[PDB]
């Protein structure tokens, strides 16, 4: 109901497993994030031709070894949000200290 | 252009604008956004089915037009009132339109979705600061409950003991 | 013949010129209009003052501060939840 | 019913200090620390100067200006990172830069209100054919005080443009209250 | 407010002279700015010159009948005596 | 209001001390309020001194 709701902000939207399955082999899911300190949870950044448009959606999942043979099977790039600059960043901080 | 008193017109009086007619400048520019707002809701939401543009149109343009009301006598507690409330829905357009965005206005990319600030949102930032510019004083007896750091220096032992009171002090002692 | 190369004396009349500056009439009434307008923003504040110096922290933030600290750490029991705080 | 010729105008409570003796009004900085007037002035009348910096900041602050609110309280934070979380040395060169560059921008407006004496000229020009072709000198330090506003100016300027009469001005913009919403600001 | 007339004759002659190019001499009291053959918008910048010189706000309303020299440093002269209040 | 703003400029703390008179006539009935202590206590309460 897009046409129905008011517009508020951009939450995240939290999917399950199978969601996420079906967009990732339908071709939809741009790029993956993998975080939580158990690494069980998932920002997945969508593409422009799914339907909806790009959205950062939120995944939960159990442990099951078979998330890289379908993501980089299909199109999807892992990524994560600390780059060199953010590391850069840091070493900065700890020479400060 | 003829709004306010009456209009002359490069002949006698040229500078009517600015007699003071009893109400307040931003009279018909509030009741003209008002009038636009609720035209563009109404026709937005008839040509693309999202009913954010007619809930967010007519809703405002409505207190809008009962703030105009309110500020055709800008000398009262009602045009006080009437000049408060049409900054405040301005300020909330504002605000949603740079904050949150509106919802057919929704695209594909990230990039492409951009709440920004077009042009609804700059005319409401505009009356808004008319609204500053021209007068918003008036009802300054409501603001926050006054400190007991600014009844220190106060000669009044009975208010400065008061403020003591309500802010939980109470019995400490005065001693003066 | 030029000793003037590797110029210390220049580096060091930046610090002369900054040491200058100041100590003279104009600085005074400098200092003299800055303790006016700092007189006048504190008749003008009186509230957000002691509302910053006394309430924000002791009264405001730290309270709230010390009750969501206990709920997340304390385990989900009545007393650690309710009696005991 | 005791209706005084002219309509009763309530004269409410002023919202703003009123501006120091020492200003200027045309943007222009003000001096250091003496207005320059007071030499010619007599002595021992020139104790308002001192008496408008008392009544000015200690004695008859208006009420609208010791007004509690959110903005007010996020405000107390700048004022005092400029008076006592900046070094005065810093706020020293600072105010240099800020004189320097409001003498620039009061030489900016300065020629700019003498070009529109220029405008105002051939505005009268046009719209009264070729007889008059002065300009007022009033409406010129009117422009340079900011005592004008915009509609004001546009209102002058088709006047001129469509019937002449170069001494017929606008009323004089009253000065802008403070704003108040409440506990917000 | 008892403001010395002379002194602000004086300086109001030394500016007129300086800005337009004549002499202190010159510059005299009854003197019209017309005989000196200062433009509509060169007695502007003289008022201007004035209100910068003296640091006051010059009456709007009678800028456009000040004649002479003496007629200038008479509303300058008030100016001052009315500043303080 | 030299010395307050001597006061808020910091100045005071380093300025050569000095002695000021202040005479208030003898009219007010016994000790209702001494009006040169008051002055002095609003200046010192005023400057937070
Ligand atoms: C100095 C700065 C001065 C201000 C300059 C801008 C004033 C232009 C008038 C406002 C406008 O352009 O705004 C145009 C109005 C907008 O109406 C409002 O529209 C809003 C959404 O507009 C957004 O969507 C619109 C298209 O749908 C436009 O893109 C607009 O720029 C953008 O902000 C609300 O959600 C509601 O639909 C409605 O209240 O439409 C209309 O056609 C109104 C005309 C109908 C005739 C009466
Ligand atoms: C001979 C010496 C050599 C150097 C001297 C001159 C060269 C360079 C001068 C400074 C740099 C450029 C300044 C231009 C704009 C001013 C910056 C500013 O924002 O404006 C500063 C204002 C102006 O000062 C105060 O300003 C007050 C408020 O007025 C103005 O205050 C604001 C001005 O920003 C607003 O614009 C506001 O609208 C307007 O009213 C008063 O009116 C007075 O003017 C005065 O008390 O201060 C404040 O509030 C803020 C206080 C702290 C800000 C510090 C900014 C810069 C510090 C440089 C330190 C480096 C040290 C090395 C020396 C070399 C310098 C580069
Ligand atoms: C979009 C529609 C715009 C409608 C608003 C202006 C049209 C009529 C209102 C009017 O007469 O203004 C009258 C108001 C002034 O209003 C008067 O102001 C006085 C000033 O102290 C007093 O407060 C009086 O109480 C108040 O009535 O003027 C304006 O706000 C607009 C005048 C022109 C400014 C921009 C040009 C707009 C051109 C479009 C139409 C002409
Ligand atoms: C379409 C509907 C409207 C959409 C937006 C259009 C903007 C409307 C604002 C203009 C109204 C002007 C007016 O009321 O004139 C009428 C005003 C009324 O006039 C003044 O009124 C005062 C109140 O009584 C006093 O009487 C003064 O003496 C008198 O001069 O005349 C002026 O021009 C004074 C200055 C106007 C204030 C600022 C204009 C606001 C727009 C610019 C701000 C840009 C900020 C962007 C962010
Ligand atoms: C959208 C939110 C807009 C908030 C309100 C904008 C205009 C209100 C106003 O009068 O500004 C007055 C403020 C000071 O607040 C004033 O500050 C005063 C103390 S002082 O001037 O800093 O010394 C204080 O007494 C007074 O209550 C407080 O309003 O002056 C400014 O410098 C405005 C800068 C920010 C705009």
């Amino acid at each position: 109901s897009v046409k129905t709701a008011w517009r508020t902000q951009e939450v995240l939207r939290e999917l399950s497993y199978t969601q996420l399955w079906a967009l990732v082999g339908e071709g939809h899911v741009a790029r993956v994030r993998f975080y939580g300190p158990e690494k069980n949870k998932v920002m997945a950044t969508t593409r422009a031709s799914a339907p909806g448009g790009e959205r950062l959606c939120k995944v939960v999942l159990p442990p099951d070894p078979e998330l890289l043979d379908h993501l980089v099977s299909n199109g999807v790039v892992v990524d994560t949000g600390v780059t060199e600059d953010d590391r850069l960043r840091a070493s900065l901080l700890v020479q400060m200290l | 252009g003829g709004g306010g008193g009456g209009g002359w017109w490069r002949e006698d009086d040229p500078y009517w604008p600015l007699r003071d007619w009893g109400d307040h400048p931003m009279r018909w520019w509030t009741l003209a956004f008002a009038a636009i707002m609720a035209a563009g809701g109404l026709a937005t939401s008839v040509a693309t089915g999202y009913v954010e543009p007619v809930q967010a149109g007519l809703g405002a343009g409505s207190l809008l037009a009962l703030a105009g009301a309110a500020m055709s006598d800008a000398r009262c507690v009602p045009g006080a009132l009437g000049v408060k409330l049409a900054w405040a829905v301005c300020a909330l357009i504002v605000l949603k339109e740079v904050s949150v965005g509106w919802q057919h206005k929704r695209k594909r990319r990230l990039a492409a979705s951009a709440p920004r600030l077009e042009l609804t949102g700059l005319a409401a930032a505009a009356l808004c600061a008319g609204y500053m510019l021209t007068d918003m004083s008036g009802l300054g007896e409501v603001a926050l409950p006054p400190n007991p750091g600014a009844v220190f220096k106060s000669p009044d032992v009975a208010y400065r003991a008061s403020v003591w009171q309500k802010w939980g002090y109470g019995q400490v002692q005065m001693r003066v | 013949r030029a000793l003037l190369l590797l110029p210390f004396s220049a580096v060091g009349g930046a610090v002369a010129a900054w040491q200058g500056l100041f100590n003279s009439q104009r600085y005074e009434n400098f200092l003299m209009s800055e303790g006016e307008r700092i007189w006048a923003w504190r008749n003008r504040s009186e509230n957000e003052r002691w509302f910053w110096e006394v309430f924000a922290w002791d009264r405001l933030i730290f309270p709230i501060l010390v009750i969501v600290a206990w709920e997340y750490l304390v385990p989900n029991h009545l007393v650690w939840a309710v009696l005991a705080p | 019913f005791i209706s005084p010729m002219t309509p009763y105008v309530p004269e409410e409570e002023p919202t703003r200090t009123p501006p120091s003796i020492k200003d200027t009004g045309t943007l222009r900085p003000a001096s250091e620390w003496y207005p320059q007037w007071m030499q010619y002035r007599r002595r021992e009348d020139n104790y308002v100067f001192w008496q408008d910096k008392f009544m000015r900041c200690s004695t008859d602050i208006p009420w609208a200006e010791k007004r509690w609110t959110l903005f007010s309280t996020v405000w107390y934070l700048v004022q005092q990172l400029r008076f006592v979380g900046t070094p005065p040395a810093l706020r020293y060169v600072a105010f240099l830069g800020w004189r320097a560059l409001m003498f620039q921008v009061y030489a900016a407006h300065k020629a700019l209100v003498l070009w529109q004496c220029k405008l105002d000229a051939g505005l009268a020009r046009i719209g009264s054919g070729g007889a008059t072709a002065t300009f007022s000198k009033t409406m010129a330090l009117r422009r340079l005080h900011w005592r004008n506003s915009p509609l004001a100016e546009a209102l002058y300027a088709l006047n001129l443009y469509k019937t002449g009469r170069v001494h017929l001005l606008p009323p004089v913009a009253k000065p802008i209250p403070r704003p108040t919403f409440f506990w917000l600001f | 407010a008892a403001v010395d007339k002379a002194k602000v004759l004086e300086d109001v002659r030394s500016i007129i002279s300086t800005q337009l190019g004549t002499e202190l001499e010159k510059v005299a009291p009854e003197a019209k700015f017309v005989d000196l053959g200062a433009d509509s918008l060169d007695t502007v910048e003289i008022m201007m010159a004035l209100e910068e010189k003296f640091e006051i706000a010059l009456e709007e309303e009678g800028a456009e009948k000040i004649a002479t020299v003496q007629d200038a440093a008479d509303m300058i002269a008030a100016q001052i005596a009315a500043k303080g209040n | 209001g030299s010395l307050v703003c001597q006061i808020y400029s910091g100045l005071f703390n380093k300025q050569i001390s000095k002695n000021i008179l202040l005479v208030n006539p003898k009219t007010t009935s016994n000790n209702l309020v001494d009006y040169n202590v008051l002055l002095i206590q609003a200046l010192a309460g005023e400057t937070e001194m």
